[PDB]
């Protein structure tokens, strides 16, 4: 029998929201049965006697929110720290989060010191359900009690998001570093946090000549991507923000797609977000200097002569997008569309910012002659204005339209 | 305690206008002690007047401020003949030229020409105060003659700093959209204030120095000539025309009647073309 249990799972919902007897012990601990069963019909082996079971949870805590809060803020905690079943964690996990910011802020830091335990176990939860609820649990649940951790309690909970960066589902390594992130921008102290997980992040990944994992890699360039728009002004400096942007040069050149995609994704979240300092050096001509086959030099991010953003166009170019001969365009079965789209992209974000370097031969030290009879140049890219798929021809559009405007911005008008 | 901000700045304006009709002698005291404290942070550019509205609730509490204040010029010219720390930042060269022009309209509505020029003749400030060297070195690292002349050449040099900033500085790597709004409003402010002091009448010493100035070189580069000012300007014609009409009324004001610059704004002959240069 199953229907009577849907009647009853909904009955104690029907009876606990109209009494009008309630702010007296006689309802608190009929309450602390209700909650503690509305979650249990969550985890039921049934659909719809877990449907109801959500339908009179959200009916219990809306009528009574600003009644009973606290109560039911307890009844949801109690239910997380149990670390029971799945689908009640994700439940309760999940009800906890959205009424974080009802809390008072003299029960934050108790909530937070509570939670602490319980967010660093449920982290370690081999679910990707439960990740997919903690992914969505952890960015409200910090934006309340952030302000009330020390330094070491973020730094605990840090460490608990950074080892999921290796995992092998995808799911797990998204929830890692969003988490990470958003612990780090709702703390007490956001940019020493920020440079600190800069510290982890590229310490991960020290030297890029060594084998790093294709996982962690992952999962290191998506926390990049994630961190990267927070960096709009201890600090995070120039130093690591360029060894960030050639980190991610690097690993644009990996044979994996996987990493390819993430490196790329990077590289267009840093040129459409530059932290204001890295802006500065990759645009001026002594630049990092101062602090599929390529086939040829095409210089490097390293060199004087040209700003290092030249050289990250003629990589990303001579990579994904042009042959090296001329109006030659690189097959698909080579580099898929997906990563020219992206590459396409990247190039346009980083012409916005030095349109020069969409005018630079391809090549610095030509191919060799006798057969390469012209050398191409970057702008060739334009003849993916054809190519064949949308987001392709759509990409090299915004790339038209961001060179056009770079390019009457740059000069002034003086064309 | 806490005088760097317009916001205190707006209430010290309502304090000061209260106790002006209160008592006329808590008035004078409490001018006295607020002016001591704003001119020398206004030198090293401690006051947060980095925007349009700051500098303009600087000027009113300028003007509100008992005219016993400021009646020795001595301590509005010691604080407006300064240099700043460095002129590599935007913010830094804003507030710098913010508080010189709050002190420069003080100068010319509060004082007169004469008084201005012969205590400029006792503390004797440079020309050469910001000098072309004096500016590239501010930029990027550290280290007789007339009253009106010093003056003259000041003003020019801040027009010629503000000019290069306002063309040579990418719009987004170095300064922000309201950072240049800021510089070519700073612009516009100066060039009003020279056009008044050229126009009006009551500084006939400033507008001849001016005129001689204009007329003058580059002593081995040492400050901005006319000809380097006016090809700043002339690249300003397609981006900012009401500041390049300002520029024109002052090449006016000293009789620059040169058609290598008239007769290149005005399209003079022997695609629809763009709106700012018509």
């Amino acid at each position: 029998t199953k229907k009577d249990r849907v009647n009853h799972c909904l009955t104690i919902c029907e009876n606990i929201v109209a009494q009008s007897v309630r702010n007296s012990p006689e309802f608190q601990k009929l309450l602390g049965i209700a909650m503690e069963l509305f979650l249990l019909c969550s985890d039921d082996a049934e659909s719809d006697v877990r449907m109801v079971a959500d339908e009179c949870l959200n009916k219990v805590i809306k009528a009574l929110m600003d009644s009973n809060l606290p109560r039911l803020q307890l009844e949801l905690y109690k239910e997380i720290k149990k670390n029971g079943a799945p689908r009640s964690l994700r439940a309760a996990l999940w009800r906890f989060a959205e009424l974080a910011h009802l809390v008072r802020p003299q029960k934050c830091r108790p909530y937070l010191v509570n939670l602490l335990p319980c967010l660093t176990r449920t982290s370690k939860r081999p679910e990707e359900s439960v990740q997919e609820t903690l992914a969505a649990a952890v960015p409200k649940i910090m934006a309340s009690f952030g302000n009330f951790a020390n330094d070491n309690e973020i730094k605990v909970l840090l460490k608990a998001f950074i080892a999921n960066l290796k995992s092998s589902s995808p799911t797990i390594r998204r929830t890692a570093a969003g988490s990470a992130v958003s612990i780090c921008q709702h703390s007490r102290r956001t940019q020493y946090f920020y440079s600190w997980l800069l510290n982890v992040l590229l310490g991960l990944l020290v030297p890029v000549e060594d084998e790093h994992s294709t996982l962690l890699i992952l999962g290191v360039l998506l926390t990049l991507r994630y961190l990267v728009p927070l960096l709009q002004q201890v600090s995070p400096s120039a130093e690591q923000l360029v060894q960030v942007y050639e980190l991610t040069l690097h690993h644009t050149q990996h044979q994996d797609h996987n990493v390819v995609t993430g490196a790329l994704e990077l590289l267009q979240q840093l040129f459409r977000t530059p932290p204001p300092e890295l802006l500065q050096t990759l645009t001026a001509v002594g630049g990092i200097g101062q602090l599929c086959r390529i086939k040829g030099d095409i210089g490097q991010s390293t060199d004087d002569d040209s700003a290092p953003l030249v050289h990250c166009v003629r990589l990303l170019s001579a990579s994904f997008l042009l042959t090296g001969g001329k109006n030659v365009l690189v097959p698909d079965r080579d580099v898929r569309v997906s990563v020219k789209a992206l590459a396409l992209s990247c190039v346009g974000a980083a012409v916005a910012l030095h349109p020069e370097s969409f005018f630079s031969k391809l090549y610095k030290v030509p191919l060799d002659t006798t057969e390469y009879p012209e050398e191409q140049y970057v702008s060739d890219i334009l003849n993916y204005i054809d190519h064949g798929d949308p987001q392709v021809r759509g990409a090299t559009a915004i790339l038209c339209g961001t060179l056009i405007c770079s390019i009457l911005s740059r000069s002034r008008f003086h064309v | 305690r806490l005088i760097q901000y317009h916001q205190v700045l707006e209430m010290f304006i309502l304090v000061l206008q209260q106790c002006h009709k209160e008592n006329e002698d808590k008035w004078k005291r409490l001018s006295r002690q607020i002016a001591d404290i704003i001119l020398p942070m206004l030198a090293k550019q401690q006051m947060h007047i980095d925007s349009h509205e700051a500098l303009g609730v600087l000027n009113t509490l300028f003007e509100i401020l008992a005219p016993s204040s400021l009646r020795p010029v001595d301590m509005l010219l010691r604080s407006m003949f300064v240099t700043p720390n460095t002129m590599a930042s935007v913010s830094t060269v804003q507030l710098w030229i913010s508080g010189i022009l709050a002190i420069l309209r003080v100068l010319i509505s509060q004082s007169t020409e004469d008084i201005v020029l012969s205590r400029i003749q006792e503390l004797s400030f440079s020309p050469y105060l910001i000098s072309c060297t004096v500016i590239n070195r501010l930029r990027d690292g550290d280290s007789k003659n007339l009253p009106e002349e010093t003056f003259s050449r000041f003003l020019l040099q801040l027009v010629g700093i503000l000019l290069e900033d306002i063309v040579t500085k990418q719009l987004k790597v170095e300064m922000s959209e309201q950072q240049h709004t800021f510089y070519c409003q700073e612009l516009g402010t100066l060039l009003m204030c020279l056009i008044h002091i050229f126009k009006s009448g009551m500084f006939r010493r400033i507008t001849a120095a001016a005129t001689r100035l204009f007329r003058s070189d580059g002593c081995g580069g040492s400050f901005y000539t006319l000809d380097s000012l006016n090809l700043r300007a002339r690249s300003m014609i397609t981006t900012h025309p009401a500041l390049v009409l300002l520029w024109c009324q002052i090449l006016l004001l000293v009789n620059h009647t040169d058609y290598r610059w008239w007769a290149e704004v005005q399209q003079t002959p022997k695609k629809l073309g763009m709106c700012n240069r018509e």
